[PDB]
């Protein structure tokens, strides 16, 4: 259905070394993020994923958008840990990604991965969100890390609400739990649109 | 920080590790070709709906399947290590292989 | 049939597999590299005799030790998983990933 | 010990299945093979080995003779396994891969790994292995692999005698036992020169 180009923003902080999501938040959103680009690359034959991290030793865009599902998930393996997300650089070179891509048809999606904390303004994420808007990017959050920001969330949920369009930006909040990350959110619009 | 490249040939190697074969189901496209009912890891003989049944040889206790995105290979089981498979890819662009997280 | 390669940038990831553990021993010089009264793989912060210290974090089963050729890199137990350390060589040429074949 | 450029012959035919040399004559040989090729590349420094194997579905140089290690043993990850050996084929690319990487004052060498039935004629051998000599190769031969190739010894120990020089070359018969192929190997002149 849905034509996408969809940049997914993973976190590698530090935070992700966790295994309050077991076996590590890393590894619970590593395969969030590979059933992501299932889902998305084969929902629609001209969907692009592309894959950035936003921590490690700095944001580092692992493929630009592309069909190339084995490209996609080579991405996947290896991935760097450390430091702290850096979701504005993120988000920003994120939407820097879509606005190239190659099939202009495509819609716009940035999914972030937070599971580490949001130590931005929240003012400065809705402005974010505005941006994102304005720039036709929908923006789906997994908002997961028990890592006791309570912020987070509704820092959070004020990007969603800015960024917003037309249902088009989802924020899923995922505890740990008896539920993998990638099973919460198989239920949700970020996986069933 | 760079990229991590597994290959042979033209053919990429896709490690994708998960802490439950379960999760694979909902892992598209992937999905299709596992027999989750299969003992053992299994790689497939071609990209037919449930092709991933031919049972890799003394595969790693942590492997939990291989899958070719193309094209054709010999079909047997209990013959082809994970290592020879990297070889039978036959012009598959992608080997996937699939392995087991292994926790504490 | 084609080259294998694994790498991560510079560092070519190469993938040693032995039936028993103790015929590293004989394999020169990474058998100086292993610390074999050390339980469970590890992986060398530096270059040193026996430097091959450091667990790595959730090891596959059969992973026997990671010897990275050169230079150093962060030296703690538990904390970095084999995939980690791929992206850790620091500028080593080769990483050497020990495994162990698994049989029966 | 001396400066050497070995070519490691390696058996990949369908022979090399066999589980008599447990988990497989294969996996012996290549445990042999990447020992040997530590200990060529520890003996001196400028040694350097190279690798071809010599069925599948052809002669396959895996590395031209490199003192780098790490791409020798890269070469023993991934084999093909098929076929019957071209022995005459893999001495005849060895040599060439021998002569393409070859450096001032290097000795040469050849060690065939024969894990399967050799089908040649003795004198045919025997003229590949004077040809070896007169080209100031040495040859390990390293017979392994019960197949009711009951010439393949001689055979084998007649390779050797037409190319051995000053008692550069050996030969040595494995049989499949507690001892491991490597274990074996590591006592025997492929090993201690």
């Amino acid at each position: 259905p849905v034509l996408e180009a969809t940049m997914i923003c993973i976190d590698n902080s530090e935070w992700m070394r966790n295994g309050d999501y077991s076996p590590s938040r890393l590894q619970a959103q590593t395969e969030a993020v590979n059933l992501l680009c299932g889902a998305k690359t084969q929902s629609n034959p001209e969907n692009t994923v592309g894959i950035l991290t936003m921590a490690g030793k700095g944001v580092r865009v692992l493929t630009t958008p592309t069909s190339d599902l084995g490209k996609i998930l080579a991405c996947m393996h290896g991935l760097d840990v450390g430091g702290e997300i850096n979701l504005t650089a993120a988000i920003q070179i994120a939407q820097l990604a879509l606005k190239h891509r190659q099939n202009k048809n495509q819609r716009q999606r940035i999914i972030v991965f937070a599971g580490s904390p949001i130590k931005y303004e929240k003012k400065a994420l809705e402005i974010v969100g505005k941006r994102l808007k304005k720039n036709s990017v929908s923006l789906d959050i997994v908002n997961f890390g028990e890592d006791d920001d309570e912020e987070k969330p509704q820092k959070l949920e004020a990007l969603l609400t800015a960024v917003n369009n037309n249902d088009g930006s989802h924020i899923v909040h995922v505890p740990s739990g008896a539920n993998a990350l990638s099973d919460v959110l198989l239920s949700t619009p970020v996986f069933t649109g | 920080p760079a990229p991590h490249e597994e290959r042979v040939g033209d053919m990429r190697i896709v490690n994708i590790t998960f802490s439950d074969i379960n999760s694979i189901k909902n892992f598209q496209p992937f999905s299709q070709y596992f027999d989750f009912t299969l003992t053992g890891p299994r790689y497939n003989g071609n990209i037919a709906q449930f092709a991933m049944i031919w049972k890799i040889k003394n595969p790693p206790h942590n492997l939990l399947g291989v899958f070719f995105d193309n094209n054709t290979r010999d079909d047997e089981d209990d013959k082809y290590t994970l290592e020879e498979l990297k070889q039978m890819g036959n012009g598959a662009k992608n080997m996937y292989i699939f392995w087991q997280y292994e926790q504490k």
